[PDB]
């Protein structure tokens, strides 16, 4: 129980915003 | 190389279990993320110092208004916890921080010091929390 | 607690008519014609759902979480 | 690797409680708290 990502859970970007 | 590089490549899922312990200007300032900037292109930039964002944002579960000083060796900005990448330390982003960091004169930290400051992170994992952690983190 | 399943004399499933014996009696039936227009004949039966006193709606109350 | 997981009373969150700690949730403050289901083979008989 470490990093369990799997990549990952939709990183959000900075210049999406 | 790349690859020494990711063992101090702090990802998303070890941030949120720090984001209330103490020392925290101290265990991840020297440690390298992979922040976003977006299309896919992803800069290593440096964790510089701990700020704090008027603006608070909830990451899954938890929720976090902090900041972080990143800089890409000489473009620096303020930083929220949410853009960084899971992703470990490609190539062509690890040559394009290394051109970074000579562009900008910034010595590269000696392998010797990621060496000491990955164990950082591992002793402050199993750092049993017999003080007055706890009540600051319920505050 | 929870409507029984069977009847516990006859054998005969009385677990799908709770809420349809509480429907009628909402409606305006009385509760003798309830219970056969449900098609619960036998007096055995027919003590199942008269005498069932439904616990799990305040066993409900107590929520673990929200 | 197990911690030793526990949840609490008034939150319902999932704590980790290692050896020599308190016994407090890691929110709100609360100082009981239950311990998970096992892991091991739960097998009835319908009977
Ligand atoms: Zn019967
Ligand atoms: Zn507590």
């Amino acid at each position: 129980t470490s990093t369990y990502g799997r990549y990952g859970s939709q990183t959000p970007m900075y210049g999406s915003g | 190389l790349p690859e020494e590089l990711n063992r101090v490549r702090l990802s998303r899922h070890k941030l949120e279990r720090w984001c209330h312990m103490p020392f925290f200007a101290k265990t991840v300032t020297g440690c390298f993320v992979r922040i976003g900037i977006g299309k896919p292109v992803y800069r290593v930039a440096e964790i510089t110092g701990v700020v704090e964002t008027a603006k608070v944002y909830q990451l899954g579960g938890t929720r976090t208004n902090k900041g972080l000083q990143l800089r890409h060796g000489n473009d620096q900005r303020v930083f929220r916890l949410e853009f960084v990448s899971n992703q470990e330390f490609t190539e062509s982003e690890f040559m394009k921080w290394k051109e970074a960091m000579f562009s900008a004169g910034m010595q590269l930290p000696t392998l010797d010091e990621i060496n000491k400051k990955e164990l950082s992170i591992k002793e402050a994992l199993n750092y049993k929390f017999n003080d007055q952690d706890i009540e600051e983190i319920v505050k | 607690m929870i409507i029984p399943v069977r009847c516990f004399t006859c054998g005969k499933i009385v677990g799908n008519k709770w809420e349809a014996y509480l429907g009628l009696l909402q409606a305006e039936y009385t509760e003798g014609d309830a219970l056969d227009a449900l098609g619960l004949k036998r007096y055995c039966c027919r003590r199942m759902l008269l005498a069932h006193v439904d616990l799990i709606e305040k066993l409900l109350n107590y929520a673990p979480l929200e | 690797q197990q911690p030793m997981i526990y949840i609490c009373g008034e939150c319902h969150t999932e704590n980790e409680i290692k050896s020599r700690d308190p016994i407090r949730c890691r929110e709100c403050g609360y100082r009981i708290m239950y311990k998970k289901r096992t892991k091991r083979l739960v097998v009835f008989d319908a009977r």
